[PDB]
């Protein structure tokens, strides 16, 4: 999900 | 942006941590008497929040770029970093509570246990658990890079992606956040029950028949007796639930009985129904009944004698026939300071002569018991009374360990949602993922805010160090 703990 | 937004909230968090969780770092190590048991899970907490505030600006420009460009070796280490923060920070909580537990509810039996070596061999065992549970994010940390040539540092599982996406978010979910919280929260429970169950909770106040009797009920366990009689009275404070454990307390400021009137605590058992004294004091008449043994407790020494009541009122009702248990004190017990009753001395003193108490325990008190005498007395009633030194520190990291459930849970939450879902994600829940994660980060940046406004040991070390004014 997202790309880590972070969606950008 | 909503980069710009989070990045300018990552690098403000990790200013405020880094300040925070040095300066608790720092207080702990250069005074003595900071050192303590609680502080010294505290120290690790603050070690993996620094830990973990270090990482942090490099997360941040991942955002701010949203491109990874440190290299697979900053990775790996920042994703232990994080890792770290995750489950040593909660690992570190539970130990915690477990501590507080341990040193309310059973201070009696534990209290070897409870020494600095073995808190400090116990955190060099938080780490080792905790560096067993991140090896899925250790091993496997790694730069994923997307199509249009932007890396991203992350967890390669090896499988396809999701495969391993539910998987993983489970263990750290039963890992990082129930079972520890299962732990903690079950802690408190016992410790609510203990500290509930310090104080008198019943008042009883029962004057048959003629004379004067003025009955005062006073804070706390205080209650005073003013008699001049020609009924039966009972007064006194106590627990409406009785316990073969409970070590009373009591001071009897004023016992100046002038007639018949016992100094006593008494109470009752039903299955089966009978009724027990412990006699400390008496006026001018000392009860006995069938003679049985001695036994010797808190100082003084006591002749146990057994009654039996036929047709006499009771709790089970107003004619029914019951044994009566008694203690009674060879002489009486000097008043004026604090004595103790060891309740169980005498349970076990019955027992072994075959008087056993019932399996479902009535009102147990601390009476003063007139029959038709005059007399005035002033006794105060407690059982195991709290350490207020030792109340603020359970209170702190009751606290610490709610801050800590309200910063975490929307991100668990967040997460165990994510593996039901079916639609790609949308902004707003894209907004929702990042600030639920702020939420994590931010959690490491309040412990130290909350120590200099939860613990006064806390405070004045914080002012000693960057010398502000210390004004009484």
């Amino acid at each position: 999900f997202x790309y880590x703990k972070t969606c950008x | 942006t909503s980069n710009a937004v989070l990045t300018f909230i990552y690098f403000v968090v990790c200013i405020i941590g880094l300040c925070g969780n040095t300066l608790v770092i720092y207080v702990i190590l250069r005074y003595a008497k900071m050192k303590t048991i609680t502080n010294i899970y505290i120290l690790n907490l603050a070690i993996a929040n620094e830990l973990f505030m270090l990482g942090l600006p490099f997360l941040a420009m991942q955002v701010a770029l949203e491109h990874w460009p440190f290299g697979k070796a900053i990775c790996r280490v920042v994703m232990t970093v994080d890792g770290i923060n995750q489950f040593t920070s909660i690992f570190c909580l539970t130990v915690m509570s477990i501590d507080r537990y341990l040193a309310v509810v059973h201070p009696i039996k534990s209290a070897k246990w409870r020494r600095p070596r073995t808190a400090k061999m116990i955190t060099m065992a938080v780490w080792g658990v905790s560096l067993l549970v991140i090896l899925p994010i250790m091993i496997y940390a790694g730069l994923r890079s997307n199509q249009w040539g932007r890396s991203s540092c992350t967890i390669n599982w090896p499988g396809e992606s999701g495969a391993w996406y539910t998987g993983f978010i489970i263990y750290t979910f039963i890992l990082g956040f129930l079972v520890p919280l299962t732990i903690i929260c079950l802690c408190y429970l016992f410790i609510i029950i203990k500290v509930k169950s310090a104080s008198t909770d019943y008042w009883q106040n029962w004057t048959f028949g003629g004379g004067i009797v003025n009955a005062v009920n006073g804070s706390g366990g205080n209650y005073s007796v003013n008699w001049s009689n020609t009924g039966n009275f009972v007064v006194g404070k106590g627990w409406t639930t009785g316990s073969p454990f409970r070590t009373i307390n009591y001071n009897a400021g004023v016992w100046a009985p002038n007639g018949n009137g016992y100094l006593t605590l008494y109470g009752w058992t039903r299955s089966p129904l009978i009724e027990y004294y412990v006699v400390d004091s008496w006026g001018t008449y000392r009860p006995t009944g069938t003679y049985k043994g001695t036994v010797k407790s808190d100082g003084g020494t006591y002749d146990i004698y057994t009654t039996t009541r036929y047709n006499a009122p009771s709790i089970d009702g107003d004619d029914t026939t019951f044994t009566q248990y008694w203690s009674v004190r060879q002489s009486k017990r000097p008043t004026g300071s604090n004595a103790t009753i060891t309740f169980t001395n005498h349970v076990n003193a019955w027992k072994s002569h075959g008087m056993n108490l019932g399996s479902n325990w009535a009102y147990q008190v601390m009476a003063t018991e007139g029959y038709q005498s005059s007399g005035s007395s002033n006794v105060t009633v407690w059982s195991s009374k709290r350490k207020k030194s030792e109340k603020k520190v359970t209170r702190m990291v009751s606290i610490v360990v709610a801050v800590f459930i309200f910063c975490w849970l929307p991100f668990y939450i967040f997460n165990v949602s994510s593996v039901s879902m079916a639609i790609s994600p949308t902004p707003a829940l894209k907004g929702m993922f990042d600030f639920v994660v702020v939420l994590t980060y931010a959690n490491s940046c309040a412990n130290p805010i909350l120590y200099a406004f939860l613990d006064d040991n806390f405070k004045k070390s914080f002012q000693n160090v960057l010398c502000l004014v210390k004004v009484s």
